[PDB]
C-alpha cells in the first residue's frame, strides 16, 4: 500500500545518527551491524562482509560483489536494492534489517519497476495482484498510446526531442490586442540578444530592433548583421529553461507578448542548436512483461421484461439504536445526474438486522436501457420522533454501471462495499461519485442480485442502433443556444429542440441543450440522437469540454467532445484546463476511453503537459476512490515519459524529506519554541542525505526553472500555526540576473490548497479575457500546487507586502504615503496607475467567484504599487449553510486606505476622475466575465467531482449565476452590480444614463 | 397555497427533493411571467406559463400541492427574535461539535490504514525472519554432526548462540505486531462509534438549520420590506 508517513523508519521520522541494522546472510547466520544514518550500502555491505568473517558458516559466503541487499519497505514490499549508491536513511525501511541475496530475475526491468514504483506512491506489483479483467485490459491496451508517442518523439530526431522536452509556450493565436500593438514603436520590438562567448564564458550584450511577428530564426539573422550561421542557433529565454525552437512570430511567445505588455526588455540567449541536441538522450521505451503473460450470447433490445433488482442484506451499519427508527435502501437509476426512473426503496428494517430480500421494481423497459444508465444506491437511516416529521439521512453509498466495459448487462449475484458519504453532502443518492465497490472491505458490504434471463446479455452493435425505423423557430434556436449551461429548459423547449434536431446542426453549438432535450429512457430517441452526433459538425474546444462533465456520460456525446479536443484544443488551452480535463476522468464509466488515451497522448509528446499531468494524478493518490485508475494511467505515464522520470524521481524525493521534516516540527517539536525548531531546522538541512536530495532539481511550480543550491540562511519556518517552510534556492541559470536570482517558494504541509489551486487558476484565465479585449488589468496569479492530500507549494511574491505590514511601519494615508516613499519623482504615475489596474481586477473578480472575506492581512502590495490577493481559501456561497442570508457578498470592500491611493491624496476621493476611471474599468471586467459566462460555469461543473466541499452540486456553481445576473439583461446585470458596489461602499458608484445606458 | 412568489429554482428543488410523482408548485418566472414545476420520474419538470396557459391558443396531472406547516409559533418580533437567537446559538455550537467530531473520523480513518499497511509489513518481515531460520536449519544439520565428530564444543555453542538471536528478534517482531494489531482492533471501535455519533447529529444539525432559517424567514417577512 502507499506509505504511512514519509519517515525514515515506521514509527520513527529521522534515524538517530548511528543505528543497529541486523543483515541477514544467505548461510542462515545474523549480525547486528551498527551504521551510520546517510552510510550508503556499498559501505554497509563492505562493512558485513568483512565483519561476517567472526561469524560460523563463513566458508559458504561468495565474494561480496556476487550479493544485493533485499528488505521490507514501509510499504510493505519486499524491494531489491539494485542501486548500492543510496543511503539507508533514504531506502524508506519499515524495520533496520537487511537481507543479503543473489541478484535474479530480470535486472532491468525490477530497476525500471522500482523507479516507477517510487514516482507514484505505489509498488507496480500491486497491479499484477489485481482479478479485475478491466484493469488488466487497460494495463495491455494503453501500452498502443505509449508506444504512439515515443515513435513521434524519435520520428524527427533531435528537433522532434527538443520539441518534447522544450515545447513553445506560445498564445493561441498570433493576433495582437490593440493595446498590446499600440506598446510597440510601429509594430516593431527592441529585444537584446545575448552570447555566451566561449572559452571564458563571457556575456555580449546586442541591442535589435525587429518586427514583433519576426520568426525566431529572422532575430538570429538580424543578431548576424549587428548564410551559414541563421540556420545553426537557437533562442532561449535568460534566467530559465525555456526555448524558441519553433516558426511562431517571436511575439506570439507568451514571454515576449508579456515583455510588450509590461513595457519589459525581452532577454534572450542565442546559442549553437549542437549544445542543445547533444544534451537531449535517446528516450527508449521498452514493452514491459505483463504484454507477453498469458491472459488470467443476447442482445438488450430482444429481452422483453422491466428492470429489476434484489437487495439482499448488508454486513452491518454504524448506526446507534436509540437515536434512529429504522434503515432501509435508497436505489436509483441514473444517466449521469438525471435519474432515467422515480427512485426506488426497499421497506424499512430495524437498524439492528439490515436484510431485505426484496426485488424492487423500476418504471424503465430493459430495451430502454441507455449504454451509461447507472445504479446508484444507500443504505439510509430514517428519524420519525417528532410530529409527523422524518429526518432521512445516507449512512453509506456506492454506483454501479449497468453494463460492463464489454457492454454486458450486470446479471447473478454482486457483493457491493459502500463508501462514507463525503462531508456537506445531505442528498440521499450520490449520482456524481465514483463508480464500484470500495478497495477497503472493512466497511459496509451490500449483497445484491440481478436478473438472469439464460444467457449473457449485450448492448447492441452500433449497426443495429443505425436503424433509422421511422422564421420566428431560427431567432428561438439562436437565444437557446447562448444561454448559460445552467440556465432552466423548460418541456415546451425540450420539445421544440427535439423537433428541430436536424436543423439544429445549422448552429452547432446547440448540441449540449438539444442533448437534455433528448429522453434518454427511449431506444427510439437516443438511436436517432445517435446519427445526429456521428455526422455532427465540430464545437469549439471550450464548448465540447462542457459534454467531459458528470451530465454527459454517453460514449458517443463523449467520443465527439474528444475529436473537437484532438481537432482544435491548443498546447496552451490544454495547459490552462489540464486541471479540468484530468478531473473528469473520475466520471468515465472505464478504465479505457478515448478522453484518457487523447490526454495521455498529449502527455507524453508534450512535457510541459506531461509534468501537470503526473502532479496532478499524483497528488490524488491518497483518494481511494480514483487511486487505482489514476495509479494504472500514472504508470503508462512513467513507463513511456523518458528520461523525465529521473527529473520527476527528483522531485518527489525533495518533496518527501520536507513532508518528513514538517510532520517532525508539527508532531514531536510541536511545544518547542520557533528557536528550538530553527536550531534543528538548520542542523537537518545540513546533513547529506538532505542537501543532496533539496539541490540541483526542477520546480514543480515551473519545470522550466531549476533550483539550484538552497541559500540556507533564507530558508525559515514561518510563524503560522501549520509550520509553512519558507525556502530559497539560487537559479544557477548562466543569466539568473536577468530573470530573478533568488527562487522562493512556500512549502505547506496541513492546509487543502486545492480550492486556492482553482481560484488562482480562474484569476489567471479573468487576466486573459481581460487582455484580449484590450482591458489591461493586472492580476497576479501565482503559482500553487497540491502536491498530495493537505499538502502543497506556493511561489513566493517577492517585493510584496500585506497591508498589516506596511500600517505597521498609522491612519488612512499611510498605505499612499508608503506607495509614495517606494515610486518617486516620475514613477509615482505608473505606480498609482497598476494599483488601480490591479485594484478593479480584484475587485471584480472576487466580488464574481464569493471568496474568503479580505482584511489587511490576505491583501498584498508590490514596491511597484501591484495589489493582489493571497489565501483565497472559500469560494461561492460558503456563509449560506452558515448563516442562511440570502445575498451575495462585496469580499473587497475598497476602504479610505485603497479609495485615497486612486485619487492620489484628493479630499472627496469618489468625486475625482480617477475613481470614474476606475469604475469604468470594474464595468468592462464585470461585462466582459459575464459574456465569457459559460466558459466559468463549464470550468466549475468539470469540478463537481473534486471532493472541494464548496463545489459539491450543481446548486454550489447557482452562486456565479447570481453574481453574473445571467438570468437579467446585460444593462440590468451592469446595474446590479453597481447597486452591489453602492450597497458595500455606502454610494459613491455612478454611470452615464438610465433608460437606455447611452453616455 | 402552491403560489411560492420570488423563490429560486434552487429553492424548488429543495422543495421537490424526493416527492411522489404529481407534486407541483407555480412561482414567479426566474424573469421571463409564471413557471410551473413539476415531480415527474424522479425529475423537476418546468412547464412555462405564457401570458398575452402553455398551449397553442392562450385560453386561460397535478395532484399534490407543495403549500405555504408553520415551524414558527410566535405572536411578535421580540419573542420570534429571541427564538431565532436561541436556535442559531445552538446550531453553531452543534455545527461547531459535528466540525470536531468529522477531523477525529479522518484522523482515525487514516490511522486505521497506516496501522493495516505496518501490519503487512510486519508479515512479510516475520517471513524473511522464518525464511532465514529454515535456512539456517538446512545448512546448520551437516555441520553440527560435522563438528561434533571433530570434537569442537565452543563451535556448536557459537552456531547456536546465533540460532538463540535470530529465534529473540523473531519473537520481538511477533510480539510488535500483536500489539499493533490490538491498537488497530481497539481503534476500528472507535472508527465505529465516532461513525456512529456522526450519524446522530447529522439529522439533528439538518433539522435546526432548517427551523433557524424559518424564523429568519419569519423575521424578514414581518420587518420592514423593499430594499
Ligand atoms: C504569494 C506570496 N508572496 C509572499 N511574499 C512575502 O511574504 N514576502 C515577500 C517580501 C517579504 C515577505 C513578506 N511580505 O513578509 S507571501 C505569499 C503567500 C501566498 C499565499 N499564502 C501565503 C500564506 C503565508 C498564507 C501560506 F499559505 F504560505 F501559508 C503566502
Amino acid at each position: 500500500p502507499p506509505r504511512p508517513s514519509s519517515g525514515e523508519l515506521w514509527g520513527i521520522h529521522l534515524m538517530p545518527p548511528r543505528i543497529l541494522v541486523e543483515c541477514l546472510l544467505p548461510n542462515g547466520m545474523i549480525v547486528t551491524l551498527e551504521c551510520l544514518r546517510e552510510a550508503t550500502l556499498i559501505t554497509i555491505k563492505h562493512e558485513l562482509f568483512k565483519e561476517a568473517r567472526k561469524y560460523p558458516l563463513h566458508q559458504l559466503l561468495q565474494d561480496e560483489s556476487s550479493y544485493i541487499f533485499v528488505s521490507v519497505t514501509q510499504e510493505a514490499e519486499r524491494e531489491e536494492f539494485f542501486d548500492e549508491t543510496r543511503r539507508l536513511c533514504d531506502l524508506r525501511l519499515f524495520q533496520p534489517f537487511l537481507k543479503v541475496i543473489e541478484p535474479v530475475g530480470n535486472r532491468e526491468e525490477k530497476i525500471l519497476n522500482r523507479e516507477i514504483g517510487f514516482a507514484i506512491g505505489m509498488p507496480v506489483c500491486e497491479f499484477d495482484m489485481v482479478k479485475d479483467p478491466e484493469v488488466q485490459d487497460f494495463r495491455r491496451n494503453i501500452l498502443n498510446v505509449c508506444k504512439e508517442a515515443v515513435d513521434l518523439r524519435d520520428l524527427n530526431s533531435p528537433h522532434s526531442r527538443a520539441m518534447y522536452v522544450y515545447p513553445p509556450n506560445v498564445e493561441s493565436s498570433p493576433e495582437l490586442p490593440k493595446h498590446i500593438y499600440n506598446k510597440l514603436d510601429k509594430g516593431q520590438i527592441i529585444v537584446v540578444i545575448w552570447v555566451i562567448v566561449s572559452p571564458n564564458n563571457d556575456k555580449q550584450k546586442y541591442t535589435l530592433k525587429i518586427n514583433h511577428d519576426c520568426v525566431p530564426e529572422q532575430v538570429i539573422a538580424e543578431a548576424i548583421r549587428k548564410l551559414e550561421y541563421q540556420g545553426k542557433y537557437i533562442l532561449k529565454v535568460c534566467g530559465c529553461d525555456e526555448y524558441f525552437l519553433e516558426k511562431y512570430p517571436l511575439s506570439q511567445y507568451k514571454y515576449i507578448r508579456s515583455c510588450i505588455m509590461l513595457g519589459r526588455m525581452p532577454n534572450l540567449m542565442l546559442m549553437a542548436k549542437e549544445s542543445l541536441y547533444s544534451q537531449l538522450p535517446m528516450d527508449c521505451f521498452t514493452m514491459p512483461s505483463y504484454s507477453r503473460r498469458i491472459s488470467t450470447t443476447k442482445s438488450l433490445w430482444v429481452i422483453n421484461s422491466a428492470l429489476r433488482i434484489k437487495i439482499l442484506c448488508a454486513t452491518y451499519v454504524n448506526v446507534n439504536i436509540r437515536d434512529i427508527d429504522k434503515i432501509y435502501v435508497r436505489t436509483g437509476i441514473y444517466h449521469g445526474g438525471e435519474p432515467l426512473c422515480d427512485n426506488v426503496n426497499t421497506q424499512r428494517v430495524p437498524c439492528s438486522n439490515p436484510r431485505w430480500n426484496e426485488w424492487l421494481n423500476y418504471d424503465i423497459y430493459i430495451p430502454d436501457l441507455p449504454r451509461a444508465a447507472r445504479l446508484c444506491l444507500s443504505i439510509c437511516s430514517v428519524k420519525g420522533r417528532k410530529g409527523a416529521k422524518e429526518e432521512h439521512c445516507p449512512l453509506a453509498w456506492g454506483n454501479i454501471n449497468l453494463f460492463d466495459y464489454t457492454d454486458t448487462l450486470v446479471s447473478g449475484k454482486m457483493a457491493l462495499n459502500l463508501w462514507p458519504v463525503p462531508h456537506g453532502l445531505e442528498d440521499l443518492l450520490n449520482p456524481i461519485g465514483v463508480t464500484g465497490s470500495n478497495p477497503n472491505k472493512e466497511t459496509p458490504c451490500l449483497e445484491l442480485e440481478f436478473d438472469w434471463f439464460s444467457s449473457v446479455v449485450k448492448f447492441p452493435d452500433m449497426s443495429v442502433i443505425e436503424e433509422h425505423a421511422n422564421e420566428n423557430d431560427k431567432e428561438q434556436l439562436k437565444a437557446i443556444s447562448t444561454r448559460d449551461p445552467l440556465s432552466e429548459i423548460t418541456e415546451q423547449e425540450k420539445d421544440f429542440l427535439w423537433s428541430h434536431r436536424h436543423y439544429c446542426v445549422t448552429i452547432p453549438e446547440i448540441l449540449p441543450k438539444l442533448l437534455l432535450s433528448v429522453k434518454w429512457n427511449s431506444r427510439d430517441e437516443v438511436a436517432q440522437m445517435y446519427c445526429l452526433v456521428k455526422d455532427w459538425p465540430p464545437i469549439k474546444p471550450e464548448q465540447a469540454m462542457e459534454l467531459l462533465d458528470c451530465n454527459y456520460p454517453d460514449p458517443m456525446v463523449r467520443g465527439f467532445a474528444v475529436r473537437c479536443l484532438e481537432k482544435y484544443l491548443t498546447d496552451d488551452k490544454l495547459s490552462q484546463y489540464l486541471i479540468q480535463l484530468v478531473q473528469v476522468l473520475k466520471y468515465e464509466q472505464y478504465l479505457d476511453n478515448l478522453l484518457v488515451r487523447f490526454l495521455l497522448k498529449k502527455a507524453l509528446t508534450n512535457q510541459r503537459i506531461g509534468h501537470f499531468f503526473f502532479w496532478h494524478l499524483k497528488s490524488e493518490m491518497h483518494n481511494k476512490t480514483v487511486s487505482q485508475r489514476f495509479g494504472l494511467l500514472l504508470e503508462s505515464y512513467c513507463r513511456a515519459c523518458g528520461m523525465y522520470l529521473k527529473h520527476l524521481n527528483r522531485q518527489v524525493e525533495a518533496m518527501e524529506k520536507l513532508i518528513n521534516l514538517t510532520d517532525i516540527l508539527k508532531q514531536e517539536k510541536k511545544d518547542e519554541t520557533q528557536k528550538v525548531q530553527m536550531k534543528f531546522l538548520v542542523e537537518q538541512m545540513r546533513r547529506p542525505d538532505f542537501m543532496d536530495a533539496l539541490q540541483g532539481f526542477l520546480s514543480p511550480l515551473n519545470p522550466a526553472h531549476q533550483l539550484g543550491n538552497l541559500r540556507l540562511e533564507e530558508c525559515r519556518i514561518m510563524s503560522s500555526a501549520k509550520r509553512p517552510l519558507w525556502l530559497n534556492w539560487e537559479n544557477p541559470d548562466i543569466m539568473s540576473e536577468l530573470l530573478f536570482q533568488n527562487n522562493e517558494i512556500i512549502f505547506k504541509n496541513g492546509d487543502d490548497l486545492r480550492q486556492d489551486m482553482l481560484t488562482l487558476q480562474i484569476i489567471r484565465i479573468m487576466e486573459n479575457i481581460w487582455q484580449n479585449q484590450g482591458l489591461d488589468l493586472r492580476m497576479l496569479p501565482y503559482g500553487c500546487l497540491s502536491i498530495g492530500d493537505c499538502v502543497g507549494l506556493i511561489e513566493v511574491v517577492r517585493n510584496s507586502h500585506t497591508i498589516m505590514q506596511i500600517q505597521c511601519k498609522f491612519n488612512s494615508h499611510t498605505l499612499h504615503q508608503w506607495l509614495k516613499d517606494k515610486n518617486k519623482g516620475e514613477i509615482y504615475d505608473a505606480a498609482i496607475d497598476l494599483f488601480t489596474r490591479s485594484c478593479a481586477g480584484y475587485c471584480v473578480a472576487t466580488f464574481i467567484l464569493g471568496i474568503g472575506d479580505r482584511h489587511n492581512s490576505n491583501i498584498m502590495v508590490k514596491d511597484d504599487g501591484q495589489l493582489f490577493h493571497i489565501d483565497f481559501g472559500h469560494f461561492l456561497d460558503h456563509k449560506k449553510k452558515k448563516f442562511g442570508y440570502k445575498r451575495e457578498r462585496v469580499p473587497f470592500v475598497l476602504t479610505q486606505d485603497f479609495l485615497i491611493v486612486i485619487s492620489k491624496g484628493a479630499q472627496e476621493c469618489t468625486k475625482t476622475r480617477e475613481f470614474e476611471r476606475f469604475q469604468e474599468m470594474c464595468y468592462k471586467a464585470y461585462l466582459a466575465i459575464r459574456q465569457h459566462a459559460n466558459l466559468f460555469i463549464n470550468l466549475f461543473s468539470m469540478m463537481l467531482g473534486s471532493g472541494m466541499p464548496e463545489l459539491q452540486s450543481f446548486d454550489d456553481i447557482a452562486y456565479i449565476r447570481k453574481t453574473l445576473a445571467l438570468d437579467k439583461t446585460e444593462q440590468e446585470a451592469l446595474e446590479y452590480f453597481m447597486k452591489q458596489m453602492n450597497d458595500a461602499h455606502h454610494g459613491g458608484w455612478t454611470t452615464k444614463m438610465d433608460w437606455i445606458f447611452h453616455t | 397555497e402552491w403560489y411560492w412568489g420570488d423563490i429560486s429554482r434552487e429553492e424548488v428543488n429543495e422543495k421537490l427533493r424526493d416527492t411522489a410523482d404529481g407534486t407541483f408548485l407555480v412561482r414567479d418566472a426566474s424573469t421571463k411571467d409564471y413557471t410551473l414545476t413539476l415531480r415527474k420520474g424522479g425529475n423537476n419538470k418546468l412547464i412555462k406559463i405564457f401570458h398575452r396557459g402553455f398551449s397553442d391558443p392562450l385560453t386561460f396531472k397535478l395532484l399534490y400541492p407543495v403549500s405555504k406547516d408553520q415551524v414558527v409559533k410566535e405572536d411578535n418580533i421580540e419573542a420570534v427574535g429571541k427564538k431565532l437567537h436561541e436556535y442559531n446559538t445552538q446550531f453553531q455550537e452543534k455545527s461547531r461539535e459535528y466540525d470536531r467530531l468529522y477531523e477525529e473520523y479522518t484522523r482515525t480513518s487514516q490511522e486505521i490504514q497506516m496501522k493495516r499497511t505496518a501490519i503487512e509489513a510486519f508479515n512479510e518481515t516475520i517471513k524473511i525472519f522464518e525464511e532465514q531460520c529454515q535456512t539456517q536449519e538446512r545448512y546448520s544439520k551437516e555441520y553440527i554432526e560435522k563438528f561434533k565428530r571433530e570434537g569442537n564444543e565452543k563451535e556448536i555453542q557459537r552456531i547456536m548462540h546465533n540460532y538463540d538471536k535470530l529465534k529473540s528478534r523473531i519473537s520481538e517482531i511477533i510480539d510488535s505486531r500483536r500489539r499493533l494489531e490490538e491498537d488497530l482492533k481497539k481503534q476500528a471501535a472507535e472508527y465505529r462509534e465516532i461513525d456512529k455519533r456522526m450519524n446522530s447529529i447529522k439529522p439533528d444539525l439538518i433539522q435546526l438549520r432548517k427551523t433557524r432559517d424559518q424564523y429568519l424567514m419569519w423575521l424578514t417577512q414581518k420587518g420592514v420590506r423593499q430594499k
